[PDB]
């Protein structure tokens, strides 16, 4: 079976270069044509070009041809694409796909920011004073992604929503994470946001009280 | 460059009843080889992408007979003729003929349910956040369908423009809903300067808007 | 104009 198995995910400042990688099995890789395609976050597909490896014939997508290179390595089976200049609109997820896009690598995940590692603060969305309440926790300004949230340590999941991050203009992640219980347990129940965010090895448990 | 054109951006299937989703071209797709170099991809969510239809009509090998593709000039057509629980995501098509090659907007499907009115709660800022100098709003709308909702924010009256952001799930696995948060962010010294916090909630379950608000 |  064909197999493109792409390099794995990158964080880097605005102004650098990365290269991303594409490593190819099953086939035989000079023979066939390779292309790369991006999708930024909540977005859909765009073509950045294509390449043959045998003898190095591109084709690149205008908006794209100051941006990307795109090289082989035959030796290895590997193609390369290049990112130049980077800024924040360059991140996405990057997929190689070979021929008329009739396989397809796993992506790469790029991150373009100027943000360092920051662990979360932790904020209680407190329950208000049909028998149901909500409560969550407020997670903000963490970088990079991801954190996790869990609830009780893993014995409240029933109506359990952790919400995509977003991105804000001070380049942190915020998220929240709720849950809804009945309000008859409220006196009685604790609830505890169990917050982990690996880059920073910030983990808290935070009780979320009325 | 070549424009592809898909709708709807969004269809709501059912379980065991047939789907169709369409794309057309800005330019006819027919290369001088006599091939008509049309593609139909489906990303599944989290997912990389996947080719299931190539060369307008022929299926990948392991794609369901289900599926069928179809085209007329320019106008192309994805069927599925009884849609299982493996066919949600969004599809895209993409043409291979002109340079550069370029990919529609993509097809989203996902499943109906009955209409459910959202459940909404605000949340004002904690003490703790407060302390430290931000006050962050927080709007929930729980469990709701269909996906569109509009929730405006307004402080002492003020429709806030711009100061608010949202995040929505993915259809929920069991129920089919969505819920949403939209998180209003202020200084600490704008916070303290009004009263009246309220975020209006309007969607196809609620017969007149739903207000959440209150006094700081 | 295309492979495979
Ligand atoms: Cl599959
Ligand atoms: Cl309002």
């Amino acid at each position: 079976e064909v197999q493109l198995q792409q390099s794995g995910p990158e964080l880097v400042k605005p102004g650098a270069s990365v290269k991303i990688s594409c490593k190819t099995s099953g086939y035989t890789f000079s023979n066939s044509w390779m292309n790369w395609v991006k999708q930024r976050p909540g977005q859909g597909l765009e073509w950045i070009g294509r390449i043959y490896p045998g003898d190095g014939d591109t084709n690149y997508n205008g908006k794209f041809k100051d941006k990307a290179t795109l090289t082989t390595d035959k030796s290895s089976s590997t193609a390369y694409m290049r990112l130049s200049s980077l800024t924040s609109v360059d991140s996405a997820v990057y997929f190689c796909a070979r021929s008329l896009f009739d396989y397809w690598g796993q992506g790469t995940t790029l991150t373009v920011s100027s943000a360092s590692t920051k662990g979360p603060s932790v904020f209680p969305l407190a329950p208000s004073s049909g028998g149901t309440a909500a409560l969550g926790c407020l997670v903000k300004d963490y970088f990079p992604e991801p954190v996790t949230v869990s609830w009780n340590s893993g014995a409240l999941t029933s109506g359990v929503h952790t919400f995509p991050a977003v991105l804000q203009s001070s380049g942190l992640y915020s998220l929240s994470s709720v849950v809804t219980v009945p309000s008859s347990s409220l006196g009685t129940q604790t609830y505890i946001c169990n917050v982990n965010h690996k880059p920073s090895n910030t983990k808290v448990d935070k009780r979320v009280e009325p | 460059d070549v424009v592809m054109t898909q709708t709807p951006l969004t269809l709501s299937v059912t379980i065991g009843q047939p789907a169709s989703i369409s794309c057309k071209s800005s330019q006819s797709l027919l290369d001088s080889d006599g091939k008509t170099y049309l593609i139909w991809l489906l990303q599944r969510p989290g997912q990389s992408p996947k080719r299931l239809i190539y060369l307008v009509s022929k299926l990948d090998s392991g794609v369901p007979d289900r599926f069928t593709g179809s085209g007329s000039g320019t106008d192309f057509t994805l069927k599925i003729s009884r849609v299982e629980a493996e066919d949600l995501g969004v599809y895209y098509c993409c043409q291979g003929t002109h340079f550069p090659f370029t990919f529609g907007v993509g097809t989203k499907l996902e499943l109906k349910r009955t209409v459910a009115a959202p459940s909404v709660f605000i949340f004002p800022p904690s003490d703790e956040q407060l302390k430290s100098g931000t006050a962050s709003v927080v709007c929930l709308l729980n469990n709701f369908y269909p996906r569109e909702a509009k929730v405006q924010w307004k402080v002492d009256n003020a429709l806030q423009s711009g100061n608010s952001q949202e995040s929505v799930t993915e259809q929920d696995s069991k129920d089919s809903t969505y819920s949403l948060s939209s998180t209003l962010t202020l200084s600490k010294a704008d916070y303290e300067k009004h009263k009246v916090y309220a975020c209006e909630v309007t969607h196809q379950g609620l017969s007149s808007p739903v207000t959440k608000s209150f006094n700081r | 104009k295309h492979t495979d």
